[PDB]
């Protein structure tokens, strides 16, 4: 959402080599991955 | 609150010195003949820390930003 | 292109002495003033100029199918505008069903 | 599996095992070594080098090209396309600001006007007086004029291409061939800079 906010006032400005699509595409995919701490609330369910 | 107004000017410099880190503000890309760029008064060591020295990231924030916001409200026209 | 002045035929551009002169095959020849002189043309980003969306803007507060943004309209003061997003750069335009248009429109 | 980065199926290893030629390849790559190790550690120093080898076409660098048959006037008597009559003003700026860039005598009847693309300019950093120095040295054989880059929205920039005749002396090899064809692939060679 933030990077959306960013869109919406203009200010996502991407570098030399990519369009402003490319570059907000590749912010929201970077942005979209889980983290390494999503296991810690699967792993507190689990009995190993 | 104080979240915020740090995240606005945090993101406010990351994204001008993510424009002008190869761009040049006058014209063409940066001449690094030192840790300073020749046509502009851009140090290396400025454009990813804009903590540890702040007065140096002020300085040249204030040198090149009328420009820069007319460049950035030119891409976002039409 | 020319259009002859007798049967209305796309006449053919000759090139002599700095002048261009138009030749029917009817025998008709003019010559250009000023209008004439363009040999060819080629306009760019063709997908994505302020011409190929204007009827689309124009539409575009009428779509129901088109994403709303909870931001009011300073014409007429409606709570709610209409955001759509053109190109590879990703202009954003907010319109309203009154008239308004962002980047002043 | 986009342009240039297709990977897609079995495209590269179709690459390899049919020895297709460069003109064919669909994923090419190549990987630069810096040669100063100061330069090396640094990553500005890359990054200035690697966005300094792109390939940016002065075609990339329009909105559109007009082809228009016309000689150069040094006065305001002169005849001119009647939408682009107005550009006669900064023309007249152009010869008070270049003293010794004046028209040549062979000029021909052709002239190739550009309008810039000013958000592919900032987009890419690239100045005016590159693309024009750019172009002088490579086409000796024209006459180039401009506007000023100026910083105003809605006030475009113009580039000017006047052939000269011994762009109309080369051509020879094929001899079935009009000014308006030489003057055409003239304007593909340009764009191609
Ligand atoms: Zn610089
Ligand atoms: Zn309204």
């Amino acid at each position: 959402e933030e990077i959306n906010n960013r869109l919406l006032h203009g200010d996502i400005m991407p570098p030399i080599g990519l369009t402003t699509h490319d570059f907000y595409e590749k912010l929201q995919l970077n942005a979209l991955k889980f983290p390494d701490r999503i296991l810690k609330p699967i792993m507190n369910s689990i009995n190993p | 609150k104080k979240v915020q107004t740090a995240l606005k000017a945090s993101l406010e410099f990351n994204t001008f010195y993510a424009f002008y880190e190869s761009r040049c503000p006058k014209g063409g890309l940066h001449d690094f003949q030192d840790k300073k760029c020749v046509k502009c008064g851009l140090f290396t060591y400025i454009i990813y820390d804009h903590l540890s020295q702040p007065e140096l990231v002020h300085d040249y924030y204030n040198n090149y930003k009328d420009q820069y916001d007319k460049e950035k409200m030119s891409i976002r026209s039409i | 292109m020319k259009i002859c002045k007798a049967c209305s035929s796309c006449m053919v551009r000759t090139y002599v002495d700095g002048n261009i002169i138009f030749r029917c095959s009817c025998g008709e020849s003019v010559q250009g003033d000023s209008q004439n002189l363009l040999v060819s043309s080629k306009v760019y980003h063709t997908g994505e100029m302020e011409d190929k969306y204007k009827i689309f803007i124009k539409n575009a507060p009428f779509d129901p199918t088109n994403c709303q943004i909870k931001k009011d309209c300073p014409n007429c003061h409606l709570d709610y505008l209409t955001q759509i997003c053109i190109g590879s750069q990703k202009i954003i335009i907010l319109v309203c069903r009154c008239g308004y248009m962002s980047n002043r429109g | 599996v986009a342009g240039g980065t297709n990977k897609s199926g079995i495209v590269r290893p179709q690459e390899i095992f049919s020895a297709k030629p460069v003109e064919a390849e669909q994923s090419s790559e190549m990987l630069l070594r810096l040669k100063n190790p100061e330069v090396e550690t640094n990553k500005t120093y890359a990054q200035e080098i690697a966005n300094s080898i792109e390939l940016i076409t002065f075609e990339r660098l329009i909105l559109q090209w007009h082809l228009l048959y016309e000689t150069y006037s040094s006065t305001k008597k002169n005849v001119m396309y009647p939408d682009f009559a107005s550009d006669v003003e900064w023309m007249t700026d152009f010869l008070e600001n270049h003293p010794l860039l004046q028209p040549p005598e062979d000029i021909a009847n052709w002239c190739i006007r550009l309008e810039l693309n000013k958000t592919t300019m900032i987009l890419k950093s690239i100045s005016l007086e590159s693309i024009i120095n750019s172009l002088r040295a490579k086409h000796p054989n024209t006459y180039i004029m401009h506007s000023v880059e100026n910083t105003a929205s809605g006030i475009p920039i113009i580039i000017r291409i006047y052939l000269r005749e011994s762009a109309f002396r080369r051509s020879t090899n094929t001899r079935m061939a009009t000014d308006e064809k030489i003057a055409v692939n003239v304007v593909d060679k340009l764009l191609n800079s």
